[PDB]
């Protein structure tokens, strides 16, 4: 699977952005998907995760630092993943990456399945 | 013949309680019966059957009304349908227990047989469907990812023959959407394979029979509330897809309430259609579980 | 003209943001806008309109894409659609607040206008539908009574144009099943009334627009998570049916999380279609709520 | 609404019966429905209730005296209501009646909306 992020840019505090995660090769339809971010100086850290859809429904987990401002969701027709970022803060400035795992708990613990894509720059 | 028959297997019929059932049979040894689910026929087992036939007598019937089997004469509730499948299996293994593998609504149509005739069942493999009980009333109609995986329960159960009226003549289109929306590996289904399944289901009595299984689901739930007062004692394995379209952890967690001795597996990246989507790992698991200690 | 226009009312059109909206208007006095829901048009208000028009200027638009209104050019999410309805109402009441009555998806397409422009709304009546939020993901797909009331959410949201493909040519049959299954008082829907609604919804752009509202529902949910940080401050009344097909107590209980000042009524023996199923009691409640203190 | 019960009879202990509740005039589609029973000598007592179907689903309540043995369900195409009686006991002998209310809680409290029908006799020998 080859991951491609997009949608980053420069925004003012309180503004909003929507990030897109797509597969330029392969498919992550069969896997939970997550967003991670890395500020210059820090290591990459978990932001949000969304499970696959099962007959019982689905599950999401959102990091406390962005809870109430960011949401994650999937499009099962396009096989894409999105990060909607509302109420942006300067401390949200980072490169944002998506990756997958067999379950959202693995993403919550920093684990992932594929090589990292280039990420997308968000500057607030 | 609606589907190609594997070399070494025979396509045949047997009348049970007045109903002519179609099945495909091959191999030698103890009996294993494989029971297909909705949207498919015996043919979903055609990759697993030649492997199992190296050590087992393998039979894959078409459910009543589906494939090339006649509709049931009693009804489509699990307890009624199970009667046909049990008598068929006993015709080929009247003196010894047999193994059972079931997928999707295959589960609905065998659970009552299994729990009521436990001495007849040696091992049990259930994959990708709930046993009908009140837990199914908790599945959501709509999700944050859009189209849910379970809305078809009510569509198929609706009165006024809603589903037949809307789908008739459009079976190929509907089946492709239904199958792919419940799949993670959506592209495994060749155009010809989908053509063959749609052709089978476009038979007017097979289209109707398909939905009668769902119109009887509430009666099956009520039946199983009584039957489940007896837990299953034989060795059991559950399989579920870990990808989009699958049951995930629900399969094993529900089964733990019905069976004492249960092992479960979730196949990552796989949806509802394990035999097709993830053939090699699934086949290995079934063969292993059935081969063990024998 | 798709439906008979009541005596004293005009059927007219007005371009708003590049989209030509159809409406029926009559009466004199302060403005009340009535917004219909799915499966219907402005005509569902035709029994309430002459009564309200004795004291109010009454306008009943067709939702974009439905009835005789052109589809929206932006999109079908609640916040996008609310723009059109807000601008239409302001063209007729640019200097004073107006009252709003909405039914079913009329709620989805007005809540963003209401919460963002509270000074423009004097009083609010919402009936028979949830405001789009995460609560809708809890509705069951299938029930112990069979076919659920919300499975169409996923059918309509399904990709591949599933709903258009299955329903095209069977609009009358689908709509009769849909309406009657959501009603307690099923007899009020005559053969001719159903033919009129089916004629309207069978227009290709209206058939598609119908389903695009549900395809945008998850975006509406995301929009409303932000918008609902501001509570509604104007006097509000909710109405729900207490019979088969209705929302019951959900309508008021959800509204209490969105509005400070809300009174709710559940009409016993009435299903989803309050204006047609329970006309006299519902009309009285609406007229009373909008007339008191003026 | 005119209520008509049917399906009663003489049955053996451990056996089962299914009672039907129908409207010969009017309709109880818009209302919660319940089953009641009364033996000659005793008071009439609530047995089971089922709500209407709403968008959130439905609800049932089963009297403790028959919990685990009786179930109630509705058919929304026929506009009928059923009482499935399994594991019948002699003390279940009574005339069985159906009636409606705006919600199942009212039925639990013994309240109901319409004139009683003739009921259907259940005798468990």
């Amino acid at each position: 699977v080859q991951l491609v992020e997009s949608g980053g840019g420069l925004v003012q505090a309180g503004g909003s952005l929507r990030l897109t995660c797509a597969a330029s090769a392969g498919s992550f339809r069969g896997y939970a998907m997550g967003w991670f971010r890395q500020a210059p100086g820090k290591e990459r850290e978990f932001v949000a995760a969304v499970s696959v859809l099962t007959w019982s429904g689905d599950s999401t987990n959102i990091a406390d630092s962005v809870k109430g401002r960011f949401t994650i969701f999937r499009d099962t027709a396009k096989n894409t993943v999105y990060l909607q970022m509302n109420s942006l803060k300067p401390e949200d400035t980072a490169v944002y990456y998506c990756n997958g795992a067999s379950e959202i708990g693995a993403l919550q613990s920093g684990a992932s399945l594929w090589s990292w894509g280039q990420g997308t720059q968000v500057t607030v | 013949e609606e589907f190609p028959v594997p070399n070494g297997f025979e396509s045949a019929y047997r009348e049970v309680d007045g109903v002519k059932l179609h099945y495909v049979k091959g191999g030698q040894g103890p009996l294993v019966m494989l029971v297909h689910g909705f949207g498919q026929t015996w043919y979903e087992w055609h990759q697993l059957m030649p492997e199992l036939a190296k050590r087992f007598t393998v039979i894959a019937p078409d459910l009543p009304g589906l494939g090339q089997s006649e509709p049931p004469k009693t009804g489509y509730s699990g307890e009624q349908v199970a009667v046909y499948l049990h008598k068929l299996a006993r015709q080929f293994s009247p003196d010894r227990p047999f193994d059972l593998v079931a997928h999707d609504i295959g589960i609905w149509n065998t659970y009552p047989m299994v729990v009521k005739n436990q001495a007849d069942i040696a091992r049990l493999v259930y994959m990708e469907a709930p046993i009908p009980d009140a837990r199914i009333y908790r599945f959501p109609a709509f999700t944050a990812q859009g189209e849910s995986l379970v809305w078809h329960f009510s569509f198929f159960a609706a009165d006024d023959r809603l589903a037949e009226t809307l789908i008739a003549g459009k079976e190929r289109f509907f089946l492709e959407h239904f199958i792919k929306s419940h799949a993670s590996n959506t592209e495994v289904f060749s155009e010809r394979l989908l053509d063959l399944y749609a052709r089978s289901y476009a038979k007017p009595h097979s289209l109707n029979a398909s939905f009668e299984y769902y119109r009887a689901l509430n009666e099956s739930v009520r039946q199983n509330a009584e039957l489940a007062k007896t837990r299953l004692q034989m060795p059991t394995m559950t399989l579920a897809g870990g990808g989009h379209g699958g049951m995930g952890t629900f399969q094993l967690e529900q089964m733990k309430a019905y069976a004492e001795d249960v092992e479960g597996h979730v196949l990552p990246g796989c949806g509802h259609w394990l035999p097709e989507e993830c053939a090699a790992p699934m086949n290995r698991l079934v063969i292993d579980f059935l081969s063990r200690g024998r």
